[PDB]
RNA sequence: AUAGGAUAGCGCAUUCGGUCGAAUUCUUCUCUGCGGGAUUCCUUUGUAUUUGCACAAGGUGAAAUUUUGGGCAACAGCAGGUCUGUGAUGCUCCUCAAUGUUCUGGGCGACACGCGCACUACAAUGUCAGUGAGAACAAGAAAAACGACUCGAACCUACUUGAUCAAAAGAGUGGGGAAACCCCGGAAUCACAUAGACCCACUUGGGACCGAGGAUUGCAAUUAUUGGUCGCGCAACGAGGAAUGUCUCGUAGGCGCAGCUCAUCAAACUGUGCCGAUUACGUCCCU
């Protein structure tokens, strides 16, 4: 019938995760083509699972979500992926549901963790000359 | 610290004197008004002037202000 | 159908934008099909060197940067028409290259 | 281990400023001899108003300096 | 369908309260699934007191050069430690950890001669985590016991007030010295 | 192949830097004030800015054709592929390169440093500059070297805006005792025309438009 | 980790190629205690002898020790390639061989004496107790 | 210092079969320090007991194994 | 149950199961069938010169063949150099700092040749290696068997 | 499952960047020239308050105080450094068996030792062996010369062979002037319920020293140029006295990668991204 598709994104450091949310026959969420229960380590699996458990799986009833994450490392990608999933649910309800249930979902997401919907603005601080890093100066000797 | 420099304060006083009728207590409308009656290569200064201009407007409602004539 | 690509390259941002806008306006005057202009990624040539001529003092460095701005405009027009569009005075430091896409 | 509530922070005493001086209201039961008794104490570590302390000895009072 | 988070999907945060009245506002019992949160907890002065207590334990497990920045590793060590704590005590590991934190730091300290001062609740939580992690790290250095075993034994002994705990032994010595500096 | 764009830009910059150095040394006594080149398919057109355009050209353009021969032979330009033009600077007193050459010429003629430096400042400030700052250093009086600066009007030193509003140039003077350095800075008057002045308002100047 | 009861013939030290080999270790890491045999060579020796590397030394019988010594003495006989041996081309004899036990020390002393007799630079550096590679 | 055997004998293996069960907490390090055996042959054997379901596996990992007695 | 299909899901494909579990099941299948060609050099060579010791697993070549088979499934057109970046490690240089070194392309060349002999992979048109139709069927069928917990 | 836990799904089931398919539709992600956006803006039964200038918490918000990090940075100076950057330069020295210039060979690297910086470690928050998932800054080839007749080759890299048997190699076939090839840039810190080996020992820690083989760069490798292989490991080192360096958030620390020097060679520097804390958010005790 109608497609009923929504595309969102989430960011964490240099990682960019793009989630495509589609009405389908059954719920099916994959990150880079990998099912949720096949994501390792279990610590990062639980972090991505937070986008579903804090609102309940009832709102992901018939949603097929495909998340493509590029850039960053394993932890940064996991945070970008969970944010993309959470924003994908909110944008789907924004487009195909009324405001009361969308606001309820958004309030629950923000109550649990701010960065489920709002990207973390932190980035690597540039290195400066005369320093080994952003702030670590060269060792000074006197005698 | 957020001390307004004399350049910001002087421009704010000039704006208030010349365009008192066009200003109110809202920063955003005052910022829009100032961007039309001011030439300045810095948007940071114009934002600061708008902030101090609406501050002077609040003070003027609460009695007189030194440095403002409104003759 | 012949597709011709115009590549505008310079290290001055204002000059490359002025040339691109002039080419775009002239191309629309001859009502030819336009694809773009595409703002390709700008490359920064970076050279970092010591400030002192000798080796004395705190090891301070100068980071010199050169930015290159490139634009591509694809035209569906004959070579005679694309020559007419190109036929105008460009700013100094702007390189415009004409190539026929395969 | 009497529990006391910090009602105000007087200032950062000491040469290095690590120790801070606060006014502590004892959190005693109603009708207790220590009910609403306030003393001045020196506190190590980050402390804020409305924090709670575990006083080992309530007789000692910190110098006002 | 949303349910309360359980740490590693096994341990419940329901009814998790510290016995100490002074430390009630500085030990966080907020429910979480794993001790991993990319939060900016050091932005404000007392913001880290709202960080979940288990995550603060994990942050204390990545200390030396070989340990710095290994937070998934610390989470794995905590996952094993909580299982060992549960077996040792037949109790909720979260409650045992909270009890250990509530007793791992001295209530009174001596500072610069030296004179006795009281310790703020924030420092008490900070020192208890720091001392327990330090004691476990030194106990497991050149020992057959694994790190989860040493950390579990430290936390169990601290939760009971036992003198076998490194943190309690440090606490008793500091409070004794502070008493003599009154 | 065909060199990459990075290599082409580097090559064009190196060509300009060498061209500027050659003309700076060749036209030192003609008030050389700058050079710009425009490249087409037909030819490369180079425009030289100088104060004394008559001496840059010569009789029937003998000097300008000699300079063309120099550039053509060094850079292997073909016949008819290179052209030189000479244009005068509208205001000489607003050009730091022209004034620093004038100061060097006056110093080489045994003129006192105070006299020559103040003469430059008076000429520059008469030209409409917001400010002028010339400095002369090295063996001015005797064996010991000292630096003396002469300034008038406005001058901005910090930020990045002084790269646009301030025109600078430094030359070496070869005297009997040794080497003397002369540096001239001119605070260009912000003029709505871009020839002499950045045409932008000063970065920290705020103007309130008078109501109708 | 074998879950095997300790044999009645278990030896805490096994003598192999005039070397006291610790029987507490796994076979490949007990063979590396023989001079001339490393971790890589010992794994090859155990492979050619049919002994799995999960056994503990000291459980090796006399027959297994003899087979190990035969392989170490003449690795090329048991199809170990030449590129895997110590002396691929002896500078005096010209034959590819593998040195083990006291032969490593003896051949090293002969190499130093040979370089010293020529008065070559590397030999003279050895004579003065100095680093012979680049170093400083 | 410590002398941990790298192979079981009759006595240690029998103690492994009988007394290592009915331990509230079971770990190869704990068994190694009680039976005076190497941790490698303690981690093995504990696996054998778990295979025969004389003990239960509580927390499993690539490096860390935690067991407990069967109720 | 543990192996019951989740609602409307039926069958299985690669990337739907544990990568290691699929690789070990494929390696067991390769060893059990016995038709795969194993070079004699695998008994003495190391996987890469960046490694310090021998691969320490008697069936390491079968595991490597399964791993490269899965890698070719994921990225069609890969070559020996592309596979070398996958199986590289960090080399210990002693007192010098460590650096990343790609794996030796010898074993990767052997592994692809063994798979080509089995008919699972073929030289992709315009460079690289690719999975045959038989190879794709083999990977998916084994993925389903892993999900059913059949193994070998 | 060899013993197999926990972890979402319960009108249309998923997958295939070689399926080296074909067409419509688009900009969510990417690229970017000019803009917008944040300023003490709003609030306070706060502080301080004649006022004013302001401050502190909390809102709003991507961002809440010089947003964050840099660049620039006055006037006076220093007998600071550079005559080893220049066809910058005064005086002076040498100037035809030369202090000019070139060529050959040595040296700048020498080692009882002292000192500053860095790298690697002392191990089980580990070492090996395997497998998984996975970045960002960046670099890449040549002439008024050589061959053909404007083009080719130099530089980088992919694929394949070498390969019916080690690495490192060696060879072909393409591609790339660099958002086009490399490249879907498979970095390793990391992860693994891998049912893997080791088990507290100078030990499978450490990898310094040294021996033989072979390859490569170069006109030339001896004083090992640099990789690769097998040996040596029995060389100390089991956490380091007095003293002392740097650092407040994507920071310290840890981890690599690129550029740069470069025919060959990084424990250096200049950048880049990845994993990511403890503590304080105070004072004038020391400097
Ligand atoms: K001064
Ligand atoms: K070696
Ligand atoms: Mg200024
Ligand atoms: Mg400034
Ligand atoms: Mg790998
Ligand atoms: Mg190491
Ligand atoms: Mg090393
Ligand atoms: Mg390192
Ligand atoms: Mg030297
Ligand atoms: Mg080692
Ligand atoms: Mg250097
Ligand atoms: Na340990
Ligand atoms: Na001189």
């Amino acid at each position: 019938y109608a497609l009923k598709q929504v595309q969102t994104f989430g960011k964490k450091k240099t990682a960019i995760a793009v989630a495509t949310v589609t009405k389908a026959a059954q719920c099916n969420i994959k990150v880079n083509g990998v099912p949720l229960q096949q994501i390792l380590p279990d610590t990062l699996r639980a972090k991505i699972m937070e986008a579903i458990t804090v609102v309940g799986s009832k709102y992901y009833s018939r949603l097929r979500i495909d998340v493509a994450v590029h850039g960053g490392g394993q932890v940064s990608q996991a945070y970008a992926a969970r944010q993309a999933i959470a924003k994908g649910l909110i944008a789907f309800f924004q487009k195909y549901h009324n405001e009361v249930e969308k606001a309820a979902l958004k309030d629950k997401f923000l109550a649990y963790d701010k960065f489920l919907l709002i990207a973390d603005p932190r980035r690597c601080e540039p290195k400066k000359w005369g320093r080994h890093s952003a702030r670590t100066r060269f060792t000074k000797s006197y005698r | 610290g957020k001390i307004r420099t004399k350049t910001v304060k002087r421009a704010s006083r000039q704006v208030v004197e010349k365009y008192y009728s066009k200003l109110n207590f809202d920063f955003y409308q005052n910022k829009r008004v100032i961007m039309d009656v001011t030439i300045a290569e810095s948007k940071k200064l114009k934002n600061k002037i708008a902030g101090y201009t609406t501050h002077i407007m609040k003070r003027l409602a609460r009695g007189p202000v030194r440095g403002i004539s409104l003759k | 159908g012949q597709t011709v690509r115009l590549t505008i390259t310079s290290r001055n941002a204002k000059a490359v934008e002025s040339v691109t806008s002039q080419l775009l306006t002239r191309a629309r005057d001859e009502k030819v099909t336009i694809h773009g202009p595409v703002r390709l990624p700008t490359r920064t040539l970076k050279i970092t060197t010591r400030k002192t001529p000798c080796g004395n003092g705190t090891n301070t460095w100068d980071t010199f940067e050169l930015k290159i701005y490139k634009r591509i405009i694809d035209l569906h027009a004959p070579t005679e028409q694309v020559k007419k569009i190109t036929s105008f005075t460009m700013e100094s430091g702007v390189d415009v290259s004409i190539t026929i896409l395969d | 281990a009497q529990v006391g509530l910090i009602i105000k922070v007087l200032g950062r005493t000491g040469s290095r400023g690590n120790v801070t001086q606060v006014r502590v209201r004892l959190m005693a039961e109603a009708g207790s001899p220590d009910y609403n008794r306030t003393i001045v104490r020196n506190v190590k570590g980050p402390c804020k108003e409305n924090d709670m302390l575990s006083l080992m000895e309530t007789e000692r009072e910190a110098r006002r300096l | 369908s949303s349910k309360t988070p359980k740490l590693f999907n096994k341990w419940s945060f329901e009814g998790l309260e510290t016995s100490e009245l002074a430390l009630r506002d500085h030990i966080s019992t907020t429910a979480a699934y794993v001790p991993h949160t990319s939060g900016r907890w050091q932005k404000r002065r007392f913001y880290k007191a709202r960080m979940p207590i288990v995550e603060r334990l994990a942050n204390g497990l990545m200390f030396k050069g070989r340990g710095n920045g290994r937070k998934l590793q610390a989470a794995r060590l905590l996952k094993h430690t909580l299982e060992i704590i549960h077996l040792l005590t037949d109790e909720n590991p979260l409650q045992v950890v909270v009890d250990a934190v509530s007793k791992g730091a001295p209530r009174e300290d001596s500072t610069r001669r030296r004179q006795a001062v009281d310790v703020s609740p924030m420092r008490r939580v900070n020192e208890a985590i720091y001392q327990m992690c330090k004691g476990a790290r030194e106990a497991a250095f050149r020992n057959l016991k694994s790190m989860p075993e040493c950390l579990a034994d430290e936390i169990v002994n601290a939760s009971k007030g036992s003198s076998n705990s490194y943190a309690i032994k440090k606490k008793d010595e500091v409070e004794r010295v502070a008493k003599a500096n009154r | 192949g065909p060199l990459s764009k990075k290599r082409m830009i580097i090559r064009d910059g190196v060509f300009y830097a060498e061209l500027f150095e050659f003309l700076k040394r060749e036209l030192a006594e003609e008030g050389f004030s700058g050079v710009s080149y425009h490249v087409t398919t037909l030819r490369t057109e180079i425009v030289i800015k100088a104060t004394k355009t008559r001496e840059v050209l010569g009789v029937n353009g003998r000097r300008i054709r000699e300079l063309t021969a120099c550039i053509q032979q060094r850079f292997n330009y073909k016949e008819g592929k290179l052209q030189l033009y000479v244009e005068r600077v509208e205001v000489r007193g607003l050009s730091a390169m022209a004034q620093v050459e004038s100061l060097r010429f006056k110093l080489l003629s045994n003129l006192q440093v105070r006299r020559a430096a103040m003469g430059i400042i008076r000429y520059v400030m008469e030209s409409g500059a917001k400010g002028c700052e010339v400095t002369v250093g090295g063996k001015i009086k005797g064996q010991r070297a000292k630096s003396m600066t002469f300034r008038d009007g406005y001058m901005i030193k910090s930020g990045t805006a002084h790269k646009s509003f301030v025109d600078s140039a430094c030359r070496h003077c070869y005297m009997r005792a040794g080497c003397i350095g002369v540096k001239v800075k001119i605070m260009l008057p912000g003029d709505s025309t871009g020839r002499n002045g950045p045409s932008e308002p000063l970065p920290d100047v705020i103007t309130v438009i008078e109501p109708k | 980790m074998s879950l095997t009861l300790i044999p009645d013939h278990f030896q805490h030290i096994v003598r192999l190629l005039n070397t006291n080999v610790e029987g507490k270790r796994k076979v490949p890491f007990a063979l590396r205690m023989v001079k001339g045999v490393g971790i890589r060579f010992a794994y090859l020796v155990c492979k050619k002898a049919g002994i799995d590397v999960e056994r503990r030394a000291g459980t090796l019988t006399a027959e297994e020790l003899e087979k190990i010594a035969e392989i170490i003495a003449d690795p090329a006989k048991f199809k170990i390639p030449d590129w895997f041996l110590n002396r691929q081309r002896d500078p005096k004899t010209g034959k590819t061989e593998h040195l083990s036990s006291s032969m490593v020390d003896t051949r090293l002393r002969d190499d130093l004496e040979r370089l010293k007799k020529m008065r070559a630079h590397r030999g003279v550096r050895h004579a003065y107790g100095l680093r012979v590679r680049g170093q400083h | 210092a410590l002398q941990n055997a790298v192979m079981f004998d009759k006595e240690t293996y029998d103690k492994l079969r009988s007394e290592v069960p009915k331990y509230k907490l079971i770990t190869p390090s704990i068994i190694s320090d009680r039976l005076k055996i190497a941790v490698s042959i303690a981690a093995a054997g504990l696996k054998q007991l778990c295979r025969e379901k004389l003990i239960r596996l509580v927390s499993c990992s690539s490096k860390t194994r935690v067991y407990t007695r069967i109720v | 149950n543990k192996i019951h299909r989740i609602g409307k899901r039926k069958g299985a494909t690669l990337k739907d199961v544990s990568a290691w579990r699929w690789i070990k099941t494929a390696a067991r299948h390769f060893k059990q069938e016995g038709k795969i060609f194993v070079p004699n050099c695998t008994e003495i060579m190391k996987s890469s010169h960046g490694r310090e010791r021998a691969p320490q697993n008697p069936d390491w070549y079968y595991i490597r063949c399964a791993a490269v088979l899965r890698a070719i499934y994921l990225r069609p057109g890969v070559g020996y150099g592309g596979l070398s970046k996958r199986f590289g490690n960090k080399k210990n240089y002693g007192s010098r700092p460590e650096h990343t070194v790609t794996s030796s392309t010898g074993p990767l060349h052997w592994a692809c040749k063994s798979l080509t002999k089995l008919g699972l992979v073929e030289p992709g048109a315009q460079s690289g290696q690719r999975l045959t139709r038989k190879g794709h069927k083999f990977a998916d069928s084994l993925a389903f068997q892993v999900q059913i917990r059949k193994f070998g």
